RNA sequence: ACUAUGGUUUUUAUU
């Protein structure tokens, strides 16, 4: 990240790979009929903003 | 027992035969050294000779006409190759291992019309 | 096993002592005129053995170690930014660069041609005097006044 | 000639700068070193390096006034204020408590927000 | 938020 992020931090939160944008977001819910899955979950996929 | 093989590049033509027995090399019926010795590509058909070591039990004989050196040089090499995969086809695995039984990417085509060599890029400044 | 490697490319010669080779005779040569780039080799040196001091053994390999590039200081994309960075010389030029690069007085030292030159310039080059050196340590410095992120 | 053992280091980060000053138990600067006095220029003086080397540079600052323990105040939202931290690590003396404040805080701190607006 | 770096889009014509 360099630059973009300084704080005291250089750890990061893992929750932001194929859980945006897909499966998902553009399809919600679109086939098979699943209600578990990463897509349910990406409601921890946050903070990230305000620091 | 006589394992034949024959060998083309750019307007040269070349067979050869190898045999078990003594480790020799005649070509046109010369030495190998006999007419050959400030030409660029006069070392490239050793290259697959050394791969079941050379000169000490195989016997090999060359024949060549047409083109020129680098021509009847690369067109002897794939025939030494043509040749060796005929005496043991174990070593087909170990001349693909070399790029030796393969033609190479390099060969003539048809003239592009007009435009001198019409390879070369022409004018386009813009003064 | 068929397809691995592949070995060779160009092989070590038993008399020249140096894998350079290979990259030094591809020094000031035109249409592809080999020989006329090759005609320092036991010549040049052979003169230098002549010229300053005794023996050859060590004078190209000492000369190459005294001028020696290991950073270059280039403009490089983040992405929309383009800032300047110190980079390493990658391991395969670290050595096969500096004996090129000395040309900014070749056609003023009167020196006679080819081996002539180049039994002049290596009698600098092995105290790390004379042609490109001051340029070569500006650029030592161009990556002190700002070494990035590393 | 005597040992303090006891004092405080104050660093601050700007977008042009690093700076790196250490002060005795009395708060009594002992040495003080920038980027700028490392022969740094512009945003330069704020490269992790050049805060590294100016940390570096204080704690050769403060070589024979005896100190064995000291607390960091650290100032300003400079790139420089992780880098100068590890020279002062290895300037042979503990460190206790570091605390870290950055000027006029609002609207989230500017973090990167990973696809979102 | 950082290739250090170029002023500003002529009076205005009328198949």
């Amino acid at each position: 990240i360099k630059v973009r992020e300084n704080e005291p931090f250089d750890v990061a939160l893992r929750r932001f790979k194929r859980s945006c944008e897909k499966a998902g977001v553009l399809a919600e819910v679109r086939r098979r009929e699943f209600y578990e899955k990463p897509t349910t979950e990406r409601k921890r996929a946050k903070a990230s903003a305000v620091k | 027992n006589q394992y034949y093989g024959t060998g083309r590049r750019k307007s040269s033509a070349a067979r050869v035969f190898i045999k078990p027995g003594n480790g020799k090399i005649v070509i046109n019926q010369r030495s190998l050294e006999q007419y050959f010795g400030r030409e660029t590509a006069r070392m490239v058909v050793r290259q697959p000779l050394e791969l079941v070591d050379m000169v000490e039990k195989l016997d090999l004989y060359i024949t060549v006409k047409g083109g020129g050196i680098s021509g009847q040089a690369g067109a002897i090499r794939h025939g030494i190759t043509r040749a060796l995969m005929e005496y043991d086809e174990s070593l087909r695995s170990e001349l693909r291992k070399a790029g030796f039984v393969t033609r190479d990417a390099r060969q003539v085509e048809r003239k592009k019309v007009g435009l001198r060599k019409a390879r070369r890029r022409p004018q386009f400044s813009k003064r | 096993r068929r397809r691995v490697i592949g070995q060779r490319k160009i092989l070590p010669d038993p008399k020249f002592g140096s894998e350079l080779l290979a990259k030094f005779v591809n020094i000031l040569m035109v249409d592809g005129k080999k020989s006329t780039a090759e005609s320092i080799v036991y010549s040049a040196l052979e003169t230098l053995a002549q010229r300053s001091g005794k023996s050859e053994l060590e004078a190209f390999e000492v000369a190459l170690e005294n001028v020696r590039p290991t950073v270059e200081v280039k403009s490089r994309r983040v992405g929309g930014s383009t800032y300047q960075v110190p980079v390493e010389v990658r391991p395969v030029r670290r050595n096969a660069l500096a004996m090129r690069w000395i040309v900014e007085a070749a056609r003023k030292r009167g020196d006679k041609s080819m081996a002539l030159r180049l039994a002049n310039e290596l009698s600098d080059a092995a105290e790390n005097k004379g042609t490109a050196v001051k340029k070569r340590e500006d650029v030592h410095r161009m990556a002190e006044a700002n070494k990035a992120f590393a | 000639r005597k040992q303090v053992s006891d004092g405080v280091a104050h660093i601050h980060a700007s977008f042009n700068n690093t700076i790196v000053t250490i002060t005795d138990r009395q708060g009594n600067a002992l040495g003080w070193a920038t980027a700028g006095g490392s022969g740094f220029r512009g945003s330069r003086k704020s490269t992790p390096f050049a805060a590294q080397v100016a940390a570096e540079r204080c704690a050769d600052a403060v070589k024979e006034y005896g100190i064995k323990n000291l607390e960091v105040m650290v100032k300003g939202p400079g790139p420089g204020r992780e880098s100068t931290i590890r020279a002062l690590n290895a300037a042979g003396f503990r460190i206790t408590n570091i605390t870290d404040v950055t000027p006029i805080p609002h609207n989230g701190c500017r973090p990167p927000k990973k696809r979102r607006v």
